RNA sequence: CCCCGCGGACGCUACGCCGCGACGAGUAGGAGGGCCGCUGCGGUGAGCCUUGAAGCCUAGGGCGCGGGCCCGGGUGGAGC
RNA sequence: CGGCGACGUCGGCUACCCACCCGACCCGUCUUGAAACACGGACCAAGGAGUCUAACACGUGCGCGAGUCGGGGGCUCGCAC
RNA sequence: GGGGACCGUCCCCCGACCGGCGACCGGCCGCCGCCGGGCGCAUUUCCACCGCGGCGGUGCGCCGCGACCGGCUCCGGGACG
RNA sequence: UUCAAGAGGGCGUGAAACCGUUAAGAGGUAAACGGGUGGGGUCCGCGCAGUCCGCCCGGAGGAUUCAACCCGGCGGCGGG
């Protein structure tokens, strides 16, 4: 007998996607390819973001891939998301961009294609840069999601912001004992 | 059903759905010098367990 | 102490501990020491490139 | 005589006799298909020294030899004579054998067949 | 595609039989007819098959043309050999080789030319 | 489909997920949301505080029509209009401005979150925020209420 | 008698499995997969005269 | 600048195949896999069947760690 | 490298009966603890127990995406499907 | 209320340059391959039989024996410091 | 009579428990069970002088036609 624990002995993580989507299981077996063969941590990267769940690969807004694309050093590269690229109608100028994404909304790839841009599939990307030179990996904002404001501490704890569940919001639901002083107690 | 620059005319918001992924020709892709420039050489030779003697 | 017996070990007793059971942890694999190509390749860069610099 | 398959290895068994259920030589109502005893004070399932022994993976069959018949090959259940030339590029490792319900007329085909494309049929006297 | 198509056809298939721990495939032009993507005879631009003639003598080499993919009723062109076993082995080694057509099958149809041929010989008493 | 449930896995297992010594009984704790200020005062206390209680004014008749004043922020103000609306207005040589009437739209009171770009709007609405009159003023705009 | 026997479907969903079944119909290994014994079949996108 | 030889095994169902190292108790409980099993529906097997289906019986031959399964013989008589 | 092979023998660790050596208390259940002088169980067959609806929460898959969704209604020879 | 103008997407055409004939196809050439028919009618080629032939692979119907090599292990002699 | 009464008016199939008879084996520690052998028996193995097939060598026979050229057809690849 040996002194070990084997309670941590599988590692949990995405070995392939869960999807049955044969299109992202090609281009899972490109880049699978892409990532053994050559030793560019990109590759690496973007192989995992395609195993990564839908929650795990939120949108990309419009605004945000310019803001970022427009930070120093960043002119005439590849703006990538492993996920969905997303119109956004607060911003009024989009600028010349090129850009891979595993999906773009219509009206994003209208106001991209119309403003001079260059859209990319992950196949493509493959042949424009195999090892993914100048290229700027983006991602969507992982924790903005609804469910996240309800994480965290419980609501009746003292300093915590967290949303609780309610069937409604009104003055009637759960803004009474332990809300406010007046009534028992705030915290 | 519309083209993919054409709406489709008799579904009023209708368009064609769009690939994730344009050439779907893995071989065709693999074995362009594009991609074999950027690969290290395969490791083909198998090391099976050294009996210690 | 009551777990454990221990001592000072001699020449011939570190010799014949490393010759005939000795096993390297290379990428956390136990790996038998068969070639000196396998202590120099993870110990080279401390000078050690044999089983009689890691015996030394 | 027959057809030798392509390589004949010496089959081990980890085991030969059947995993009997507890206590199914004691009760007609209990069949000798196995099924793990689950009760609290189960001396079976505790692994009692001189009891009726439980299967775990660790009698699993070497896989070159796994699904081997005692004559080197494997078998291919086949109902007509155009799944039989599935096996014709396979003949020295997979064996036909006919279907239990195929005809007597139509299984004389097959072995027929079969011994043209050199492939071995388990059972090619089976209604005659 | 032939990758694309065999993504769709590689579990779902009529020619597909999964029996006794076994899998093979019935297509028309499957050399070994195992179920894989090398092998499949009718997702890839150009495939190589090789049958029994049509009478109990000879083998017809069959091959995929490059031009109507998408036209079945002319998109394979057949011939038929009818000599010795040496010659015709040659014969289908020099299609595949020579031409460069698909040589990762060259031995798989050598292999089944053979097969059949020996089929094809009297059996003995 | 039921054949993906753990209950196809639970057979032959006597207690069936639920316990030897605890069993699975058929109320134990209460029915329903009961004993939320005794035997279960943790779980309300610390998931839904404000729970009990009463909190403000009570209002007979409430009727959500009267209060509908649904809002626009000033950052989605321009698409309201067409593509067509704001290209000409800014490629215009004179100082016409456009007129976006939020109320056509569906909106009744403009909010003023975000910003304006450079060029002169006639925005009317029911309210304003007075950030978003001072926003549209800064662009050289002007507000005009509707009632 | 209420097992909620129906279920509904999005339209742009409905649309393309339409579009999928459409372009699968024109490749001929897939529709052969089918077992449809399109051996001698002129062209697969099939297409015949209005006088039908 | 292969050519007296025109030739040269297998492979790669990539959900596949191959290599190396460590490890393997388990109630309550959790999860995964099941080419384990039952019934019915959409497809598919140019599937099986009065030249004998289902079912049942069997000192018959085997396969799987196992759930179980295939085949021989008998009975049976219309389906599987 | 040797011996032996048809009406007597050769191989078949499986499967039938028997013998011997070693090991071996009757399961299920509650229980800290069951072989219990703790309860249920004579035997066999067939039946027999986490289901459906609604509402939430989180995870996963799919479509679209600052939108999304026709589920109620209506239009399509009114209906083999 | 119309009818106009403009703008955005389109449309089939009249035409040139641009990258390529592509996995959208034809005609000509060039090379190669296969098939059919002639010629070639024998130191070529092919077919079947025989040898208790050789070289390879697989494997011996059953029951046995030996040899050397390597791994692990338990022992025994001899000699040196 | 019937195809069949081993379908004979509560009659398709006809399981298990339980019982009768026949056959084989055994029997003073209740039976039953796990592991290991041994004996006997029913069967299985076309068991019974025990593989096949690639090349080459030798012997004894047949058949065209082997290669290369000519004509025709069809394919693969390349072409400013
Ligand atoms: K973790
Ligand atoms: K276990
Ligand atoms: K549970
Ligand atoms: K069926
Ligand atoms: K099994
Ligand atoms: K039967
Ligand atoms: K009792
Ligand atoms: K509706
Ligand atoms: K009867
Ligand atoms: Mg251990
Ligand atoms: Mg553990
Ligand atoms: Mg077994
Ligand atoms: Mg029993
Ligand atoms: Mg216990
Ligand atoms: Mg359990
Ligand atoms: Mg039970
Ligand atoms: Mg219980
Ligand atoms: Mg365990
Ligand atoms: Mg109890
Ligand atoms: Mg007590
Ligand atoms: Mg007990
Ligand atoms: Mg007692
Ligand atoms: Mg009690
Ligand atoms: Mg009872
Ligand atoms: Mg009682
Ligand atoms: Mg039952
Ligand atoms: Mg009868
Ligand atoms: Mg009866
Ligand atoms: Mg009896």
């Amino acid at each position: 007998g040996v002194d070990i624990r084997h309670n941590k002995d599988r590692k949990v993580r995405r070995k392939e996607p869960k999807s049955q989507d044969i299109y992202l299981r090609l281009l899972v077996k490109l880049y699978r390819f892409l990532a053994r063969r050559t030793n560019s941590t990109f590759n690496q990267v973007v192989l995992k973001r395609l195993f990564m769940s839908r929650t795990n690969r939120p949108p990309l807004s419009l605004s945000r891939m310019i803001r970022k694309m427009k930070l120093p050093g960043r002119e005439n590269k590849t703006a990538v998301v492993v996920g969905t690229i997303t119109d956004d109608v607060r911003v009024q100028e989009v600028p010349k961009l090129k850009v891979c994404a595993l999906r773009v909304t219509s009206r994003a790839r209208s106001r991209i294609l119309r403003a001079g841009g260059k859209i990319l599939t992950f196949d493509q990307l493959a042949l424009d840069s195999p090892k993914g030179c100048g290229t700027v990996l983006l991602s969507g904002p992982r924790k903005g999601r609804e469910v996240y404001r309800h994480f965290g501490k419980a609501p009746g704890t003292p300093h915590s912001h967290t949303k609780p569940y309610v069937r409604s919001k009104g003055r009637k639901f759960e803004r009474a004992r332990g809300r406010r002083a007046s009534r028992g107690y705030k915290n | 059903y519309g083209t993919w620059r054409k709406a489709a005319s008799l579904k009023s918001n209708y368009n064609l759905p769009m690939h994730k992924m344009i050439n779907t020709d893995l071989s065709r892709i693999l074995k362009s010098p594009e991609i074999q420039r950027a690969l290290r050489a395969p490791r083909k030779k198998i090391h099976r367990r050294v009996l210690k003697k | 102490e009551p777990y454990i017996a221990w001592g000072y070990p001699n020449l011939k007793s570190v010799n014949e501990l490393i010759y005939k059971r000795g096993y390297g942890k290379i990428n956390k694999k136990r790996i038998a020491l068969t070639d000196n190509a396998l202590i120099a390749r993870s110990l080279g860069k401390y000078g050690i490139i044999c089983m009689e610099d890691l015996i030394h | 005589a027959a057809l030798r398959p392509l390589v004949k290895p010496k089959i081990v068994k980890k085991r030969t006799k059947k995993f009997i259920r507890h206590q199914s030589d004691r009760y007609v109502k209990i069949k000798r298909n196995w099924r793990k005893p689950r009760g609290i004070d189960n001396r079976v399932r505790r692994r009692f020294k001189g009891q009726i022994l439980m299967p775990n993976i660790g009698y699993g069959s070497n896989k070159k030899t796994k699904h081997m018949l005692p004559s080197g090959f494997r078998k291919f259940l086949v109902h007509n004579v155009k799944e039989l030339e599935v096996l014709l590029m396979c003949n020295k490792s997979y064996c036909a054998e006919i279907a239990h319900n195929v005809s007597s007329k139509n299984r004389k085909a097959i072995v027929e067949r079969a011994a043209q494309l050199a492939i071995r049929v388990t059972n090619p006297n089976a209604r005659l | 595609s032939a990758h694309l198509q065999w993504m769709v056809v590689r579990n779902c298939s009529s020619f597909l039989i999964k029996r006794n721990k076994q899998t093979y495939s019935t297509e028309p032009n499957n050399l070994k007819a195992r179920n894989s993507f090398r092998y499949n005879g009718l997702i890839h631009r150009k495939t190589v098959g090789v049958e029994p003639a049509a009478d109990g003598k000879g083998v017809v080499v069959v091959i995929k043309r490059r031009s109507g993919q998408r036209k079945p009723a002319t998109s394979y062109v057949r011939t038929t050999i009818n000599k010795n076993a040496r010659a015709t082995l040659s014969s289908i080694r020099h299609m595949i080789r020579k031409n460069k057509y698909r040589p990762d099958l060259r031995m798989a149809a050598i292999r089944r030319a053979s097969a059949i041929l020996r089929s094809q010989k009297p059996v003995m008493v | 489909p039921s054949r993906l449930r753990k209950t196809r896995k639970l057979r032959g297992h006597v207690s069936h997920g639920h316990g030897r010594i605890g069993k699975h009984r058929k109320h134990p704790g209460g029915r329903g949301n009961a004993g939320g200020l005794h035997h279960h005062r943790i779980n309300f206390d610390k998931y839904h505080p404000g729970y009990f209680g009463k909190v403000g004014m009570k209002h007979y008749h409430l009727k959500r029509n009267q209060s509908f004043c649904p809002t626009v922020n000033l950052d989605k103000l321009w698409t309201l209009v067409s593509e067509q609306t704001r290209v000409n207005a800014a490629k215009n040589k004179t100082g016409a401005a456009p007129i976006i009437d939020v109320v056509r739209s569906g909106y009744y009171k403009v909010l003023g979150k975000g910003k304006l770009p450079k060029q002169p709007v006639i925005v009317k609405a029911k309210f304003f925020s007075r950030r978003a009159e001072e926003k549209i003023k800064s662009v050289g705009g002007a507000c005009v209420l509707v009632a | 008698t209420w097992r909620r026997w129906h279920r509904r479907v999005n339209t742009t969903q409905k649309r393309y499995a339409i579009c999928s079944a459409l372009a699968a119909s024109a490749l001929p290994a897939l529709v052969m997969s089918k077992g449809h014994r399109i051996e001698e079949v002129p062209e697969l996108p099939l297409v015949v005269e209005d006088k039908v």
